[PDB]
């Protein structure tokens, strides 16, 4: 019997799956990219959501229903959650050197110029301020929703939350149709590289993180928050708020300066 | 919705000796076989398409 | 162009909900408006087939190849111009 | 009870061994492609083929010895198994997430062995510059799977890194402040901070050379109005401080060694070796450029990096020379770990000082893409990282198995493997300065002396490797049990006897605050 | 003027290793001088100096290719 | 405006949450969160060092912001005294209802 | 629980030294083995 | 060109390389110093039967053992920088030549009066003249005046390549899409070899540099005689 | 380091037994390989 207040977990076949799906969904990728099949990568990509669901499942059993995260476990998930935030900034930090690169020395192909010839960039105070102000107002609405769990009120936590997702949403098939009515491609030289590689990541990242605070709505439907314990819920609105000042940097930087 | 996670508290922390990942019962097991069976069927078919694609096809 | 507005006793759930319906959806709902009175297709320009645009090193692992993941026929040429 | 133990392990320990296990399994491949190397250069002419075959040799040889042998030995073997203990933790902060940084390694290293066995390998050198690593001059699967390879590692180690600096600030007695952990700690943690930082820049930098390559983007494309150049520097922003993520846990259990083997109580200048580790580790962020002083580069920007490169000897001759100090006045046990280690001190400084004289870019324009360059970092790699894993590794033995090595055998290895790494890589100094190229298959008639006399010098060192594995072997045939062990006052990882049992600190230390 | 042109000079405005604005520079310069003299009727002799700068700077496929999109209608830069 | 419905920690805390949550309450620390204080540390003041076994390591920092920690085994019995500075140490073993 | 002590702390057998001298030379002999018939296989291509 | 069993640098061709000889012998002298200086204080601790192992003070050595490498490192940076900068001079070049990578050759672009271009290959060890250098002969040498100023511009129409001499101390990368610049000048007529200097596929070890080193009236002759 | 002695000693002729077959497993199938690189290439 331990006398420390650590989590000793039960031995997890996820590791094992997850690691299996890694390998899946590269070589997928690989099959895809060029031996014309998606075999794998479905497999792949199958067995990733199967293990992600499973693994975060029993975390929360692990907590919410067998007690184990004391104060000093929930202070090790603050620190691991932080840092992961800080590996994924560095992650878009060399997207934006790249877009920096390419736009401050344009090179002869493309005019000598940026934007290069060719390219009609969206206008900034369109589409793209209309999704500023949605993911600056989804982070004022998550925001009451943490005092109004604080607060241990139940019925305005949801109200908030839902709000907070809904225009996750919003963004997600906001920027859905700027892609679709974009006039430049993925294929447009550096410009549309840099422009669709890094709001793609962003998009996919706004994905995970409308996920996460989906998954903690159907936790708080469920009752698993107490008012003062609800890490998962503190995890996914760092990570919106991470989302969102990436979403910042880059309409500043892409959309406006970059225009 | 009503509040039922004493009941959740009860079933997971049952004194059966089963590890967490399979502690909800019959339906854990289940889709952990399914996991498992697509995690080691696909990386054996991968391993196949590494064979195929290690030689030319003409 | 600064803020302006002036609460602070002690941040607490109304408060930022009063926030939320009170500045932060009017503002959506406000640039909603702006982008529906400036939706609208623009004129396509003239076709040019620039060989630093429409890249092909190798084909689209999608389609027949030469497609974008989001291709639009009405704005996106082909290398070898607009689709009929 | 076997799947359960060791394919689904939570364990700090187990994962360690699994760790000790896939590396050395690593050194072995890595061995084999630096024969073949050195086979082709032993004598002038060709002796596999053209230069493809020949770098695609090259380029597995540097990933498997960066990637699958000496960041798993270092961190995820040695880090795994002595950190919690040597803070007196339970286990890791996140002990089923460390399975997966470990699990997701063979599948790494399968992506890598796929990559060199269709078409005709990624002979691209171990950086994957475009546009030779492009879709053009590499068409097929071949830069795809590397990529894929380093991908599934550089998740591996990112996870590993929140993993270990999450346990090393989380996880000591609450009366342990952080100048209070051990030197091999301190080492782990800035290690992970490192890799934390700048395998995310890697990451992004070989997911553009992925879509070049696949999507039709032109990040390094100058058709699309991109830049070859652009890709060096991401790949060097994570390049320079990944050497530095493969030399500071080897200083931890440098630190460690010496001190034991000097039967001292504690390292000297405890603060200043803390100092010298932090201070490499943030100076190696910003110092990449070095390895490009002949791409082009304006005049002003290349004086700044030779400058802020030479100031990393400072912190680094402080750590050196705090290792003399810590042998001066000794009790000194010539174990063949103290061996290992005093062989470190010296080959080191000998790679480092070589390093200073590269930092010069006046100087540089003529040894860059020169075996001057591959003479520097075996002196840092093979005789220092390698040199600290295998002082640790005799050292630790008898604590992770339960059993002792023979001493006689293990200072034979020593000989053997001192000797040979030397007769490979001093020579190749003076193929550097008169001007033999990096990644050639065959040189100019002038070059053969030294090669030949380097390649004879990678034959002694394949007979250092086939006896350690005897000596592994006779260790577990012996079976002769560890009894005691001295000094366990001042190395906690001993205290829990040899080896210790499956769960440790369950109940933990006492410290006292006063 | 300045005949007995032996090669490019330095230029202040390119004084690093990487000369590629240069020849481009110099390149656009000679074509927008021609495009301005033949047009009102002048005399392309002016623009001489921005064409010796550029044939001996620019890569010969550089100019090759530049002038070959020129014909197409496909040159980025701005004459 | 204002409503309840959300559980707290005194409500629904479980296993070892709740345990330390309680003897915290009783400002009781059987899992070893805080540091403990120490006694003069001699050998009619000992340091009282609680434990569910009879022997558990010790780590004595002999002064002040030394950086070194001395180790060692502390044994049901006899007071021991820690090897460098020689405080001393004596185990109080229980049962964890402690 | 699980074994614990020297020679059960793995995940190969060490109680036969002649089994495991074969375990060893297979394990380290398959690594040193495998680059050089990558080599054959790809000279065998082309 | 190397010789056999060379040591260290090619003989100097340019004042530049002498400039990186001088420099070279400088620094070489401190690494020496700093190694044995090393071996030799490792052997020193290490053979005394006299101890003390109490606690040691670390404060005043420190020190030295700071200031002393940063003077040294000042001492190395200060000529290094020197070289830097002056190989950076403005020098008023009276030729420019250009060189194209390619896999695997380099082609040669004089362009500043006539249409002046041709490749440059290895000489096949089978047709090697006897006396000639085995990897090292090129069928077409790049002739240059000797005792000028030669601006070199370097490209690649493929992948990377770079272009080095070691006895002028040249190396330059060849990057497409970018136009690289560097000085060459020759002291001395002659034979000047070096070898493509950066990876580029099957066959990297075999497109050398040769540079032939002659009189401004042989070089204009020559350069007639290749239109 | 103290140790027990051996609890199943190695004797000299094990020793060279272990060694030689150790060194067999590295050399015997890359010395195959590489005597056949001629039938390799010229293939
Ligand atoms: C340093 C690692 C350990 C040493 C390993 C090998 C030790 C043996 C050699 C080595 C014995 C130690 C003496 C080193 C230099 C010997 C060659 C030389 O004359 O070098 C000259 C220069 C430039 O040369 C010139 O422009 C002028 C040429 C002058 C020609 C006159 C004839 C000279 C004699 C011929 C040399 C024989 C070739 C040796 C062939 C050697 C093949 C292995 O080349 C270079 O820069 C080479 C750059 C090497 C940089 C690393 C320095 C580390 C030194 C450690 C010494 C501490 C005590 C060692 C004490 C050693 C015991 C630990
Ligand atoms: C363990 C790995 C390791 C380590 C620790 C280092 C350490 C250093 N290296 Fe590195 N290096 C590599 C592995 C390593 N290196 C690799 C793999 C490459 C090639 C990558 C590739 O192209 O594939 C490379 C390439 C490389 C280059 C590029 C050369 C080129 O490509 O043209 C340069 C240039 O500056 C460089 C410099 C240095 C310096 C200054 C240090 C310093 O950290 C060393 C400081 C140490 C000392 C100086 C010795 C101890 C000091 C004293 C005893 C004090 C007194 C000393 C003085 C006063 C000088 N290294
Ligand atoms: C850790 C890094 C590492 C290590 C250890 C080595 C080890 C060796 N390397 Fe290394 N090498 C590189 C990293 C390394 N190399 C890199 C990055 C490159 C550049 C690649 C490129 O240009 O793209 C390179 C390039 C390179 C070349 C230049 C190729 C070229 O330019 O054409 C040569 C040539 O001789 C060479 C030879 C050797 C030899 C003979 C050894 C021998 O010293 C190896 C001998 C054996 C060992 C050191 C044993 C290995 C370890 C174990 C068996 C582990 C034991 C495990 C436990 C105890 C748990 N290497
Ligand atoms: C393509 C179309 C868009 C797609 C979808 C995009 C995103 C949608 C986002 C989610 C929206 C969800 C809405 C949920 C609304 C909740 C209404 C019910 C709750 C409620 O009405 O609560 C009241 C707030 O009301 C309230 O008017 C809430 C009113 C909200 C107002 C929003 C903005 C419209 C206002 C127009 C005014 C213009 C003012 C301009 C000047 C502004 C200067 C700053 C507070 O009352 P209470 O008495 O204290 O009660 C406490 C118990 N509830
Ligand atoms: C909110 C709107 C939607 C946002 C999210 C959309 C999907 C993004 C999915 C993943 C994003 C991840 C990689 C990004 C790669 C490029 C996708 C860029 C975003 C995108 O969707 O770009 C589209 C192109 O997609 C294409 O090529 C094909 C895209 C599908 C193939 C992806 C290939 C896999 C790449 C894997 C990268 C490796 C993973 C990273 C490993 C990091 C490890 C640490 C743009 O369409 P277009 O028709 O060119 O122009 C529009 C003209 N009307
Ligand atoms: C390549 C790297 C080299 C670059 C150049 C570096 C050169 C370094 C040269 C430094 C020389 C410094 C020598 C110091 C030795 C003298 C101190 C000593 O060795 O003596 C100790 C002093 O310890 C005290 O307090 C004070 C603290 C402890 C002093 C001993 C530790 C200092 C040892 C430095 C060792 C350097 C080893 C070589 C490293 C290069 C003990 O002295 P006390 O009188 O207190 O006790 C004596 C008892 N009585 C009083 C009854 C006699
Ligand atoms: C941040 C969230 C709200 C953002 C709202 C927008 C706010 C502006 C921030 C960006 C300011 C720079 C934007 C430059 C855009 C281009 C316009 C420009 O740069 O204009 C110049 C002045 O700009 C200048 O930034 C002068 C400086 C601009 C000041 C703008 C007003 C705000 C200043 C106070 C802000 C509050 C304090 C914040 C806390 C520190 C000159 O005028 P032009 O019009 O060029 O005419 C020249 C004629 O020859 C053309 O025919
Ligand atoms: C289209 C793309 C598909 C593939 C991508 C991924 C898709 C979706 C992923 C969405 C992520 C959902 C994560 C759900 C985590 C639920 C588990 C959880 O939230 O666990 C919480 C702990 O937090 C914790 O582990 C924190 C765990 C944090 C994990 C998540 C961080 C996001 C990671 C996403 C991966 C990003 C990769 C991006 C690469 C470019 C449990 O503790 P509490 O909440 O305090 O409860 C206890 C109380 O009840 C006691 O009173
Ligand atoms: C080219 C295509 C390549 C694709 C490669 C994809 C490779 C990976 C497959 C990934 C499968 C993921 C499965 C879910 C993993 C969840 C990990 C997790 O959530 O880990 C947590 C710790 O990490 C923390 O918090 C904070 C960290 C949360 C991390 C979540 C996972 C991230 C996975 C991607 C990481 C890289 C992202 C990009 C960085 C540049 C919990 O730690 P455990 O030890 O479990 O438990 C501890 C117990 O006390 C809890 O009760
Ligand atoms: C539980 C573990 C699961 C393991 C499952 C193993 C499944 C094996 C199914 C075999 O599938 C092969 O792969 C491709 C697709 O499946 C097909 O190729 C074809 O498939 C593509 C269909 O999208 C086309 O694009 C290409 O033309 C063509 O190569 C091919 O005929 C088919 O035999
Ligand atoms: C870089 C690492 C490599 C180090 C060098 C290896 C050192 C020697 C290993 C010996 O290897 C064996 O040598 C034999 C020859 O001596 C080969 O037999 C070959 O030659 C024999 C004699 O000609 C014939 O009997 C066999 O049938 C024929 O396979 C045999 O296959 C090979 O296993
Ligand atoms: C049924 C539930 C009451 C909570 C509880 O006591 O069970 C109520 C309270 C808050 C409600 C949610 C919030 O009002 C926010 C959303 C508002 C939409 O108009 C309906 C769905 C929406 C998602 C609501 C669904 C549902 O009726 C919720 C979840
Ligand atoms: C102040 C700090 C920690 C002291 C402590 O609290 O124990 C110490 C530890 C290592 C010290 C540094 C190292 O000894 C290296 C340098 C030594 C020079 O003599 C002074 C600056 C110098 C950069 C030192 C400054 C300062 O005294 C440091 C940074
Ligand atoms: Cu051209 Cu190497
Ligand atoms: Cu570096
Ligand atoms: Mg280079
Ligand atoms: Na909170
Ligand atoms: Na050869
Ligand atoms: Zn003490």
């Amino acid at each position: 019997h331990q006398t420390h207040a650590y989590h000793m977990v039960n031995p997890s076949p996820w590791p094992l799956t997850g690691a299996l799906s890694a390998l899946l969904m590269t070589s997928g990728l690989t099959m895809w990219f060029h031996f014309n099949s998606m075999t794998l990568l479905m497999i792949g990509l199958t067995t990733n959501m199967l293990t992600m669901y499973q693994w975060w499942r029993d975390v929360i059993r692990e907590s919410t229903f067998q007690g184990h995260h004391t104060p000093a476990v929930q202070k090790g998930l603050r620190y691991g959650m932080i840092l992961f935030i800080i590996s994924e900034v560095l992650f878009f930090t060399g997207f934006f050197w790249a877009f920096y690169h390419s736009s401050l020395a344009p090179t002869p192909e493309l005019g000598g110029c940026w934007p290069p010839t060719g390219i009609h960039p969206l206008n900034p105070l369109e589409v793209p301020l209309l999704n500023t102000s949605v993911l600056l107002a989804s982070g004022v609405s998550i925001t009451w929703a943490h005092h109004s769990l604080m607060e241990g009120d139940r019925k305005h936590m949801l109200q908030a939350l839902f709000i907070t997702i809904t225009l996750g949403v919003y963004f997600t098939l906001l920027q859905a149709s700027e892609y679709y009515e974009a006039p430049f491609t993925i294929s447009d030289g550096v410009y549309g590289s840099t422009f669709f590689v890094a709001t793609g990541f962003h998009g996919l990242h706004v994905i995970i993180g409308s996920t996460f605070l989906i998954v903690c709505f159907f936790r708080q439907l469920k009752f698993h928050f107490t008012s003062n314990h609800h890490f998962g819920f503190e995890a996914a609105a760092w990570y919106w708020h991470f989302v969102d000042v990436v979403w910042l940097f880059l309409y500043v930087s892409i959309y406006w300066w970059g225009s | 919705f009503e509040n039922r996670v004493a009941e959740k508290q009860k079933l997971f922390q049952e004194d059966n000796g089963l590890p967490v990942h399979l502690k909800g019962g019959a339906t854990d097991n289940i889709l952990y076989r399914v996991t498992m069976t697509l995690c080691l069927g696909g990386t054996l078919y991968s391993l196949y398409c590494l064979g195929w694609a290690s030689f030319p096809h003409k | 162009a600064s803020a302006a507005k002036g609460d602070h006793g002690g941040t607490g759930a109304r408060t930022w909900r009063f926030l939320t319906f009170g500045l932060a959806l009017p503002s959506v709902a406000l640039c909603t408006l702006n982008s529906w009175l400036h939706s609208g297709h623009r004129e396509r320009p003239a076709f040019i087939p620039y060989h630093h645009l429409r890249i092909r090193t190798k084909p689209f692992s999608w389609g027949d190849g030469n497609h974008t993941f989001f291709h639009n026929p009405r704005v996106n040429p082909l290398p070898t111009g607009y689709e009929k | 009870m076997f799947i359960n133990r060791w394919l689904f392990s939570t364990n700090h320990k187990d994962i360690g061994t699994l760790y000790l296990l896939f590396g050395a399994w690593a050194g072995m491949v890595g061995t084999a492609l630096s024969l073949l190397i050195r086979a082709e250069l032993g004598q002038p002419g060709t002796l596999l083929g053209d230069d493809q075959i020949y770098n695609v040799v090259v380029t597995a040889h540097a990933f498997v010895m960066i990637f699958f042998m000496v960041m798993p030995i270092m961190i995820g073997g040695f880090g795994n198994w002595l950190v919690p203990l040597m803070i007196g933790a339970p286990d890791m902060a996140f002990p089923r997430m460390n399975n997966m940084s470990f699990w997701l390694l063979p599948p790494s290293f399968l992506l890598l062995l796929a990559s060199s066995m269709v078409e005709a390998g990624a002979g691209t050198g171990w950086t994957v510059y475009p546009p030779l690593a492009g879709n053009l001059a590499h068409a097929g699967a071949s830069v795809d799977l590397t990529i894929f390879s380093l991908h599934l590692a550089g998740v591996s180690s990112i996870l590993g890194a929140i993993n270990f600096i999450t346990t090393i600030i989380n996880m000591k007695p609450p009366a342990m402040s952080q100048y209070q952990t051990p030197l091999f700690v301190w080492s782990v943690m800035i290690t992970a901070v490192l890799l934390l930082l700048s395998l995310p820049v890697l990451a992004a930098g070989i997911t553009m050379l992925l879509t070049d390559r696949n999507l039709n983007t032109t990040f390094f494309d100058p058709a699309g109005g991109g830049d070859p150049i652009l890709y060096q520097h991401l790949f060097w922003f994570f390049g320079h401080p990944e050497v530095y993520i493969l030399i500071l846990p080897g200083f931890g259990m440098i630190s460690h060694i010496v001190t034991y083997y000097s039967g001292k109580k504690e390292p000297f200048g405890y603060m200043g070796m803390v100092w010298a580790m932090m201070s490499i580790g943030f100076l190696g962020f910003i110092v990449w450029a070095h390895h490009m002083f002949t791409v082009g580069m304006d005049v002003d920007t290349r004086a700044y990096f030779t400058s802020a490169t030479m100031i990393i000897a400072i912190p680094t001759g402080v750590k050196v020379f705090s290792w003399l100090a810590t042998l001066h006045g000794g009790n000194i046990k010539w174990s063949p770990a103290m061996m290992w280690a005093l062989g470190f001190i010296f080959l080191f400084t000998v790679g480092g000082l070589t390093g200073i004289v590269l930092a010069n870019s006046s100087l540089d324009i003529v040894l860059h893409d020169t075996y001057y360059v591959v003479a520097h970092f075996h002196y840092v790699l093979s005789m220092g990282a390698v040199f600290a894993i295998m002082g640790g590794f005799v050292h630790w033995f008898p604590l992770f198995s339960g059993y002792t090595l023979n001493d006689t055998w293990a200072k034979i290895h020593f000989a053997i493997m001192f000797v040979g790494v030397n007769m490979t890589f001093f020579p190749q100094h003076f193929l550097g300065l008169s001007g033999m190229p990096r990644r050639y298959s065959d040189y100019p008639d002038a070059y053969t002396m030294w090669n030949t006399i380097s390649s004879m010098g990678s034959f002694i060192s394949l007979t250092a490797v086939m006896l350690m594995v005897f000596i592994i072997w006779e260790a577990f045939a012996s079976k002769r049990e560890v009894l005691t062990v001295d000094l366990t006052t001042t190395n906690l990882e001993w205290l829990n006897g040899c080896p210790p049992p499956y769960h440790t600190f369950e109940e933990p230390t006492y410290v006292n605050l006063k | 003027k300045i005949k007995n042109y032996q090669t490019a000079p330095f230029d202040s405005r390119f004084p690093n290793q990487n000369q590629t604005r240069n020849c481009w520079q110099n390149y656009l310069d000679f074509h927008r001088c021609e495009k301005a003299m033949t047009a009102k009727g002048g005399d392309v002799s002016v623009c001489e100096w921005y064409r010796r700068v550029y044939k001996s700077l620019c890569p010969i496929s550089w100019v090759s290719t530049w002038d070959d999109r020129r014909a197409e209608g496909t040159f980025p830069g701005k004459i | 405006a204002s409503g309840g419905g959300v559980p707290t920690d005194e409500e629904q805390a479980t296993g070892l949450e709740r345990e330390v949550m309680l003897a915290a309450r009783k400002g009781q620390d059987p899992y070893n969160i805080l540091a403990p204080k120490a006694t003069s540390g001699t050998k009619e003041d000992p340091n009282l060092v609680p434990s569910i076994t009879n022997k558990r390591i010790v780590g004595c920092i002999c002064e002040e912001d030394n950086s070194t920690v001395i180790w060692f085994w502390l044994h049901k019995g006899e007071a021991q005294r820690c090897p460098s500075c020689g405080t001393h140490y004596k185990l109080v073993p229980h049962q964890l209802a402690h | 629980h699980y074994e614990e002590g020297p020679g059960k702390n793995i995940p190969f057998s060490v109680e036969n030294k002649w089994r495991l001298l074969a375990m060893m030379t297979l394990f380290f002999g398959s690594g040193f083995a495998a680059p050089f018939f990558i080599v054959r296989h790809q000279l065998l291509k082309k | 060109m190397a010789y056999p069993m060379q040591l260290g640098f090619q003989d100097a061709t340019s004042p530049i390389m002498e400039e990186l000889l001088h420099f070279h012998d400088h620094t070489l002298m401190i690494v020496f110093l700093i190694s044995s200086l090393v071996l030799y204080i490792i052997s020193l601790m290490l053979t005394t039967k006299l101890t003390h192992t109490s606690t040691m003070d670390a404060q005043e050595v420190e020190t030295i053992w700071t200031i002393l490498p940063a003077i040294i490192l000042i001492l190395i940076a200060l000529p290094s920088l020197r070289i830097l900068y002056m190989m950076d001079e403005i020098n008023n070049p009276s030729l420019t030549v250009k060189t194209m990578g390619h896999q695997w050759y380099w082609s040669y672009e004089y362009t500043d009066y006539e249409d002046l271009s041709f490749d440059s290959y290895m000489i096949p060890t089978s047709e090697l003249k006897p006396g000639e250098l085995r990897l090292l002969e090129v069928d077409n040498r790049v002739v240059l005046p000797m005792e000028m100023t030669i601006r070199m511009l370097v490209s690649s129409e493929d992948v990377l390549h770079s272009w080095a001499v070691p006895s002028l101390g040249l190396k330059t990368d060849a990057i497409p899409g970018r136009l690289n610049q560097t000085t060459l000048m020759s002291s001395r007529p002659g034979l000047y070899y070096g070898q493509c200097s950066e990876i580029c596929g099957s066959n990297h070890s075999f497109m050398p540099i040769v540079l032939e080193l002659v009189p401004l009236k042989y070089f204009e002759k020559w350069s007639a005689s290749m239109l | 380091i103290t140790a027990k002695p051996a609890k199943t000693p190695t004797s000299p002729k094990e020793q060279a037994i272990g060694l030689s077959v150790t060194f067999l497993s590295f050399l015997l199938p890359a010395g195959w390989v590489l005597y056949h690189l001629d039938n390799y290439k010229k293939s």
